């Protein structure tokens, strides 16, 4: 009945949940552990405070996985071509919004760290601002928990 | 040289030796895990399992006298880790 | 990562097998012999190099990685000063 | 004449952090030091890590060839021991390697014990273990008997159905799986879920440990609001994912491989409360009832 | 005659080297670690040969082998 | 046992300044010993 | 019944696991070499600890090779269009969140290995980093068996 | 990709080599977890070619 060829926009969700998400979680884990290396050089004690950007840039990845896997759990050969496409939009919408949330995390972890090592009051502004660089992640998850299953 | 050398030559002496007795006893019980690496040809079929036992046997000589330069090496070695 | 390490160490293992002590195996004693002992040579000289050696390391650190990590972070708080008693043992 | 008393002090900070060492245990405690240093009347790892570490990489370096090679490395050190303490201390590589000659020969020694129960010597198995697998006259039975003309032409598969089968098997891996093209597949399937079993073993024992580490600071919260809900949460994953491999290990067999379960599928299934009503079969009565419950 | 009789002795074998093992142990600082060791050991080398013979146990599929070799086992066993 | 982090304790010491150096000279010959520091003034200057 | 012209997206798969995994096992590698090349002028008993991110790279070639194997054995002459490209998606998932993991080991290799020679005290900083960067690897090859063996 | 490790590592690791000459068994090793990538592509291709 439904078409071969209506598995592969499925797959391209899986791989894209995670792809792009990795993506995002290495910009973010790159860019702020640069940060921490170079800060840690003045000051030693902020190293295991600093690595909350890296962790939060981490949780990105793990909106990948989550999305990959519940997409991944849910191909087969029959697919109906609007679950295939649910799921490659699904595997875009976490892919790219982590990726999106990644390249924040990335920037504002490393801006975070070097301002904190000069001044340790941004601390909280740094966490306040990352926030809101990690919830575009949950919010790409969000729509594709419920694309992957209209 | 220098003893580097030498007890590189005695490592491998020791090794060679162990491993090519080995080989040539698997070999000489006529291994099937061996059937690969016996260098077997379309003819070996004709008969019987005859003919694929020349070539192990063969084989299984090969590794001893390849066993018997690994002792030479070790003769050598055991004179140059002294000489250097 | 246990799986992963081992599949790499068996196939590259596989490998040098394959393409090393495999040629020296001929059908006449001399050149067979000769042969073998070279071919088990640079085997050796290279399974040192990428697996006693190399892949040693890799799964010494790994091992070493799951047990600081997936093991340790359990229960291992790893949070104090060193003991550094003050003494003339240290001269 | 002043004596020059003490007294034992009460408001006290965290005192420093301490444990003794001999020539096999300095290394292992050495390993351990250069990650952390524990709180006071904390758990040492070292003891556990005097096999833990020896066991994880013979796990990821079980080959019998390697493990002769580093245990006569290993154990040629330990022999010249007292010669090599009076050469030069400024090759730190020769230096470090020598540091380490106990733990390297313990690693080396179960490189040994994990390359024969593999069964690899450099890609190669050891003739001495039996044969699981069927010679061709077991497929003259007439079920499966077109192996014995196929197989004078073409590629073909022993099914492991009893009757062709040698049936149950006592010795390490099979040697028929070194020549076997087929072989990664099912070493694989080993390697995997062995993998799988032995980090959930692992991470047990390390809650395990967190217990005794919660006993031994005396604190009731710990114990009651930390180690059993984490404990309960762990086991309602971890043990259902065990007795699924076990049963599949026990219930399971060749003449049953057509629609057998898959097991990452039902732990996939469980963790989601989502089993899809069609296609693999539940593995057991009652499993949907036992997945919600367990998650 | 069952395989339950070799797993029985194997796990008999190294239930002793965690137990009786740990029994014959001197006194002095390093017993703890002796302990551990000897325990440890009997647990972790027990475990990998365990989860090795409950993968050998009934196979769901067997070995596959080339033309060549498929032959030759008909007279080298 | 070595299980776990060898016990210990801090305590408080009354020194005469004579016997001093030598309660000092025995506690370092000891060698199980670690000192907890009194005085923040502490520099290459002001060290007593 | 199966079409030829579908074996393809499986074998480049098995070569994309291998390819794009050795892409991000080099990135990682060079990188990292050259932080410790420049590195050992100054802090010559350094390397032996800062060799860890070049194993850290070593690794996802690895994770590349276990799919890549995974897939190689798993393909067959007729294989189903669907498990074609259910090794086409798991081979790319691994393969590119392994080149992701390669940019995050590699850049914070770089750093951390040169920041952790100015000072000492980073070492398990940068260790604790590139676990968080290494997990990328591991979360292309969790999909990606799971993909393999749907 | 392996080309593109050992060129870069080659190039920094013999720089590195001649300012401080500790460096030389360090950039061998570096130079093994290059030059392996080669053999790992080997080992898919020799696979590939033939299952």
């Amino acid at each position: 009945n439904n078409p071969e060829y209506s598995s592969f926009f499925g797959v391209m969700g899986a791989s894209s949940a995670m792809v792009f998400s990795a993506m995002g979680a290495a910009y973010g884990t790159a860019k702020s552990g640069t940060g921490i290396a170079a800060m840690s050089v003045m000051r030693p004690e902020l190293i295991m405070k600093s690595i909350i950007p890296v962790v939060m840039a981490g949780i990105i990845a793990i909106y990948g996985l989550v999305v990959a896997v519940l997409i991944a759990n849910s191909l087969t050969d029959g697919i109906t071509l609007y679950r295939s496409f649910l799921q490659l939009g699904a595997g875009l919408s976490v892919g790219l919004s982590g990726l999106a949330a990644g390249f924040a995390i990335g920037i504002v972890g490393d801006a975070g760290v070097r301002g904190t090592a000069q001044q340790p009051r941004l601390f909280v502004g740094m966490i306040l601002i990352l926030i809101f660089a990690e919830v575009l992640g949950l919010y790409g998850l969000i729509v594709a928990l419920i694309l992957s299953t209209k | 040289c220098g003893p580097k050398l030498a007890a590189c030559g005695i490592v491998l002496s020791a090794w060679g030796v162990i491993m090519l007795i080995m080989l040539g006893i698997f070999f000489n019980v006529h291994s099937a895990v061996l059937i690969e690496d016996v260098p077997f040809t379309e003819k070996d079929f004709e008969n019987g399992p005859q003919n694929i036992y020349n070539l192990y046997e063969q084989v299984s000589y090969n590794c001893f006298i390849a066993a018997g330069l690994y002792l030479l090496l070790g003769g050598f070695s055991f004179c140059q880790v002294r000489l250097n | 990562r246990l799986w992963a390490l081992s599949l790499a160490h068996a196939q590259l293992s596989e490998v040098l097998w394959t393409m090393v002590i495999h040629i020296g195996l001929h059908v006449r004693s001399l050149a067979g012999g000769l042969g073998l002992f070279f071919i088990f040579a640079a085997f050796a000289t290279l399974t040192v190099a990428i697996l006693l050696i190399m892949e040693g390391l890799s799964a010494f650190l790994h091992a070493l990685r799951l047990h600081w990590v997936e093991f340790q972070n359990k229960f291992y708080t790893g949070t104090g000063f060193k003991f550094l008693p003050f003494s003339f043992e240290h001269i | 004449t002043v004596p020059s008393i003490l007294n034992r002090m009460q408001t006290n900070q965290t005192p420093p952090t301490y444990n003794k060492t001999n020539k096999f245990t300095h290394g292992f405690q050495n390993i351990v030091d250069a990650y952390g240093i524990g709180t006071y009347r904390e758990i040492n790892p070292a003891p556990y890590t005097v096999i833990t570490f020896p066991f994880l990489f013979a796990v990821m370096f079980g080959d019998f060839g390697h493990g002769i090679l580093m245990t006569l490395f290993a154990v040629w050190m330990v022999l010249r021991e007292s010669r090599i303490l009076s050469q030069k201390n400024e090759n730190e590589m020769f230096s470090m390697v020598f540091s380490g000659r106990y733990i390297i020969l313990l690693m080396g020694l179960f490189s040994i014990y994990t390359g024969l129960i593999y069964n690899d010597c450099f890609s190669k198995s050891l003739n001495i273990f039996g044969s699981s697998w069927s010679v061709r006259p077991m497929f003259t039975i007439g079920n499966w008997t077109e192996e014995t003309l196929l197989g004078s032409s073409v590629l073909q598969l022993n099914p492991a159905i009893p009757g062709v089968f040698g049936g149950p098997y006592p010795f390490g891996i099979d040697p028929i799986w070194n020549i076997a093209t087929n072989k990664l597949t099912f070493l694989n399937s080993f390697k995997m879920k062995m993998s799988v079993i032995l980090g959930i073993i692992h991470m047990l024992f390390g809650v395990s440990l967190s217990l005794f580490n919660h006993i031994y600071f005396k604190k009731p919260l710990n114990i009651y609001f930390g180690f059993i809900p984490e404990i309960i949460f762990m086991s309602s994953l971890f043990g259902y994912l065990v007795i699924l491999i076990f049963y599949k290990w026990t219930a399971y067999d060749a003449h049953s491989s057509r629609n057998a379960p898959s097991l990452l599928i039902h732990f996939i299934n469980m963790f989601l409360f989502s089993y899809p009503e069609s296609g693999n079969a539940m593995l057991y009565s009652g499993q949907k009832g036992i997945q919600c419950f367990l998650i | 005659h069952s395989f339950a009789l070799p797993v029985i002795i194997f796990t008999t074998f190294w239930g002793l080297i965690g137990i009786a093992g740990p029994w014959f142990v001197p006194k002095g600082p390093n017993r703890g670690v002796i302990i551990t060791m000897l325990v440890a050991t009997a647990v972790c080398c027990y475990l990998f040969w365990l989860i090795a013979i409950l993968a050998q146990l009934n196979p769901l599929f067997g070995p596959q082998l080339k033309n060549e070799t498929i032959w030759y086992v008909r007279f080298l066993w | 046992e070595l299980f776990r982090s060898e016990e210990m304790t801090l305590a408080q010491l009354f020194l005469q300044s004579e016997a001093a150096y030598c309660c000092v000279s025995e506690l370092e010959e000891l060698g199980k010993v670690q000192f907890r520091d009194l005085n923040p003034d502490v520099n290459v200057f002001q060290r007593k």
